[PDB]
């Protein structure tokens, strides 16, 4: 029950949970481009010149 | 004067050979000088609207 002292420890192993692999996909997923505005189909002159 | 299309509440015609100073006079008398009847005084009682 004396509990004598011991020598100096050489190395200290650190145990830790691993990096989060297979979380990010190898291609990227962007928000798609909002489309450029279209001229709508079915546009015709509705105004006739009077008389 | 060549009348093209006339029906109820519309008319379209020509005036060949008249200058702008008489044509504009006809236009500007149609818009602002030909008289009509229209409501002027209103006498309310219980407009609960």
């Amino acid at each position: 029950g004396g509990l004598t002292c011991a020598s100096a420890p050489q190395g200290t192993l650190r145990i830790l949970e691993g990096p989060q692999q297979s979380l990010s996909g190898s291609p990227l997923q962007p928000i798609p481009a909002s489309p450029p505005p279209q001229i709508p189909p079915g546009l015709r002159p509705r105004f006739c010149a009077f008389g | 004067v060549d009348v093209v299309h006339m029906d109820e509440n519309s008319l379209e015609f020509d005036m060949v050979g008249i200058d702008a100073a008489i044509a504009n006079a006809f236009r500007r008398i149609l818009l602002a000088e030909v008289p009509t009847m229209a409501v002027e005084k209103v006498l309310v009682y219980n407009n609960t609207s």
